[PDB]
Order: structure tokens, then sequence, then C-alpha cells
């Protein structure tokens, strides 16, 4: 009743720095508490490094809900958001 | 020489530049100041393109006039600040990039590109892409506590 | 002499009133707009040079384009009081005339002041709207000032489209008071929204909207 | 010394009051600039 249609999405298609920071933090927390890792681990042990590696390959299983001022929201997958 | 269609295109470009001149002089900057803070350093991009592709050694350019004009116009239509097909959204997007569009059209003129900058096809396309990407990178992130 | 200065100021006030009427979507002939000071003096001042405030009273009707844009634009009448200190029979005649020939909006211009009795009596001309203006305040058209950007009254459909586009309530827009001089000039009402096109040093042109209180 | 000592206090008070005034202004996802109440301050941040 409040979700915006995917073709009607009007927000920016790029990943903002706040969104990037929150995604990295949440993924690092999840990996730290023994969640399955979507990308192979070569020699790294730091959860934040693994989260950044997952983000670079668009392997983040998270969805951003950008809230419009009125109350409506847009759902954006981390795979479909452009990362600089 | 004698190409009517290219002459019409150049006349349209010159009319656009004259309109930009009049709008800037009579409305925005009455005192005549020309130096202002704007995004995307065009001069640095141009000299980087010159260094990358070696635009020295005075080699005749293969760039065509319609290609340059169409690329400049398309770049001026791709500077997305607001997105959507609403009439008000389109009007606001047009209003929000008037000064930057004037800057881009002033810097990337046909004579300036050919005689002065001497860009080729690859350099021109790289410049357009870099300008678009850098303008997209210069927007304010939503959620900023301004 | 002082009479020439008084006539010049009266002519300036008349020109400002005509400009306001034209900006309010009404139709005014080019000759009426271009009435020079000498022509105004010849057609108004008598042999001894005194002005006739009843002569500047006139009727104006909205242009068809403005009537299409604004459906609520009715007939307008403008009257100037002969007396410096206004007698209340003047706007008594104003009110009875507006009632008898059914004018939409009537603008009354006084010279020095109006008694509060008439000030609280003039709202009782419903549904017609009566607006008052001081002749001294109309000497200079403030809309031509450099610091005053242009204001355009938005139609109902445009206002609804704006609210839908920005996903707003009526109270979330920037506000403008009804007693604001620009609001008085435009004859705003509560809930109406004006669009302002403003020079900006970062984008050239900027668009803003303000809703009357 | 006296002038510097009073000027620093005046500037500190002004800065604190200014921060308290504009504490809750944030740019939204539609490009508008609104306060905590949702009222729009600017329709576009910095007009650009």
């Amino acid at each position: 009743e409040l979700a915006i249609l995917k073709e009607e999405r009007t927000t920016t298609p790029y990943l903002t720095k706040y969104e990037r920071a929150r995604i990295l933090g949440t993924r690092a927390l999840q990996i730290s508490m023994n969640a399955p890792v979507l990308v192979d681990i070569e020699g790294e042990t730091d959860p934040l490094q693994i989260a950044m590696k997952e983000l670079s390959q668009r392997k983040i299983p998270l969805v951003i809900r950008r809230y419009l001022p009125d109350g409506s929201y847009e759902d954006w997958g981390c795979d479909e958001l452009i990362v600089d | 020489l004698g190409d009517v269609e290219l002459q019409k295109e150049l006349n349209s470009e010159y009319e656009q530049l004259v309109s930009d001149r009049k709008f800037l002089r009579e409305i925005v900057f009455v005192n005549g100041d020309h130096n202002w803070p704007l995004p995307v350093n065009l001069r640095r991009i141009i000299q980087n393109a010159q260094q990358i592709f070696h635009l020295d050694r005075a080699k005749a350019s293969d760039l065509t006039i319609p290609e340059i004009i169409h690329g400049v116009r398309d770049l001026c239509k791709k500077l997305f600040v607001l997105r959507g097909e609403n009439e008000l959204i389109k009007e606001a997007q047009q209003n929000a990039t008037s000064l930057f569009q004037c800057l881009v059209r002033a810097r990337l003129a046909t004579r300036r590109i050919l005689e002065e900058f001497r860009l080729n096809r690859d350099a021109f396309e790289w410049v357009l892409g870099t300008i678009e990407a850098q303008f997209q990178r210069s927007l304010v992130h939503p959620g900023e506590m301004v | 002499e002082d009479n020439n200065r008084i006539i010049s100021r009266l002519w300036r006030s008349f020109r400002t009133v005509k400009e306001m009427a034209a900006d309010r979507g009404y139709f005014i002939s080019q000759e009426e707009m271009d009435q020079s000071l000498e022509e105004f003096r010849s057609k108004i001042c008598d042999s001894m040079g005194n002005p006739q405030r009843k002569l500047m009273s006139f009727l104006a009707n909205p242009t068809p384009e403005a009537l299409e844009k604004y459906s609520d634009l009715g007939t307008l009448w403008v009257e100037f009081c002969d007396e410096p200190s206004v007698g209340i029979k003047t706007m008594r005649n104003f009110c009875l005339r507006i009632q008898e020939k059914n004018f939409s909006t009537g603008i009354f211009i006084y010279q020095n002041n109006i008694t509060p009795s008439a000030n609280k009596m003039i709202p009782t001309v419903s549904p017609a709207i009566i607006e008052t203006f001081q002749e001294s305040d109309l000497v200079v058209n403030i809309t031509h000032h450099e610091l005053v950007p242009k204001h355009i009254r938005l139609s109902d459909g445009e206002k609804s489209q704006l609210l839908q586009r920005y996903k707003l309530k009526e109270s979330q827009l920037p506000r403008i008071q009804r007693e604001d001089p620009v609001a008085r000039y435009l004859g705003l009402k509560r809930g109406q929204v004006v669009k302002i096109i403003r020079r900006s040093e970062t984008s050239g042109r900027y668009a803003s909207y303000r809703i009357c209180l | 010394l006296i002038d510097t000592a009073v000027k620093t206090a005046e500037t500190g008070y002004i800065q604190r009051r200014l921060v308290k005034a504009l504490e809750d202004i944030m740019v939204h996802y539609d490009g508008t600039t609104r306060n905590s109440l949702g009222d729009i301050i600017q329709f576009l941040y910095g007009e650009d």
C-alpha cells in the first residue's frame, strides 16, 4: 500500500556513503557471529575486509529500504546499486 | 565547405551560445563576474585527456562536427540531479543545471575543441564519460545532516 | 509648486494601481497604461488644478486567458475617496453599489486613514471581497524592485500537482503572511500558493513556492 | 588580552546557539531539505 513499484523508483542508483558504511558494518557483524561466507577466504581474517570483498563482487544479501519523507519507501538490492 | 546541414547545426549551436551569453549577463551576473564555484574541473579533465592519448604532435583530428554537437547535447541531457518523468521534476532538473550546462557548452565549443584542444574521437568520448561520472559523483548524499 | 508634486504622486499611484490590476489577470488597454502625466493632468485636474478622485474609479474585467487559468476571477472595481479623511458614506455607497451590480472584488483606496467602524463593516459584503489600500503606499510599485522576485499565483490544479509531486501536506510548505506587501499586491487568500522564480548564484534559476497563511 | 578573552566567549555562545537552531536539518532522498517536523526549508539543497 506504500511500497513504490520497481519501475517507478526515482531515487539515485548509486550507493551512498552512509549506506555503504551501514552495509559493511552489518555484514561484518554477521560474519563475526558465524554466518556463512559468500566469497572464498584466501588469507584474510578481519570481518570488515571480508565484507568489503563481498561488496566489491556485489555479493551482499541485503536490501536497502529508502524511506521517502511522506512515509513511502523504495526497496533497492545491494546487487543493483552502483558502487564506485 | 558548402555543407548546408553542418552550417545549420553550427548556426543552432551559435544561437544557443548567444542565448547563454544573454541569460548569464542580463539575469544571473549583472556585475560581470565570471569566476564562480562550480563542480567538475573541466580544464583538468581536458589536460588529462591530452596527456593520456598524446594529443600533441599536431595530427589532424578525425572528429566530425555532428558527432561533437550531438555528444555535447546528449551530455547536457544526461546530467541527472533529479529523476522521474513528472513535468515538475523535469523543470526542476532543467533549472538546477543551467549554470553548469552553460559552463560545459562554453568550454566544449567546436572551434575550441578542434583548433585549440585538438581532441580526437577517443579523447572526446573519454572526456564525455569522465564529465558525466564526475558530475554524478559530486551530488550530495541523501541523509546528510547539512 | 506643491500642487504639481501632489498631482505627480497621484498619477504615480494611479499607474501603480493599473499595474496591479494588469498583474491580477485583468485587461487594461495600452492607452490606459500609457497615460502620461500631462494627459492625466489635463483629464483630471481642473482650471485651479485640484484632482477629482471619483474620475479615477473604473471597472476592469479579467482577460479570457486569465479566466481560463483562474476560474474564480470575476469583475473588479476601483474607487478613490474624494475626501482626505474618508467619510463612511463613501464606502457605504461602495457596498450598496457592489451589492446592486454584483461585482466580485472591490478595491477601495483611502488618503490618510479609515475609521475602524468602516474597517469592520466592509467584511459584511459577502460573498464579495473588499480590499483597502493607502494612497501613500501606492506611490512606488514595489514589484519592480531588484530585491523582489516575481510572484505567480498557482492555480488549483497546479497546486494539487505540486502537492502530489512533493508528497506534502498543506502545512509543510514555506509560509507567507496575508499582510505581506506582495500578498496584498496579488490579492492572495488563505491556502493559495505562489511560485517564485529567483536568481541563484549556484544554478542560475531557482524555483520556490510559498503558501499564504 | 581582554579583548581576545571576551571575543572567544561571545563567539562560543553564538556558535552554540547556531548549532541549537539548525540541529535537525537533513537532506532527504527526494532532494528536499526538511526539519524534524517534516516542513520543507529548501526544495533543493543549495539550489543545486
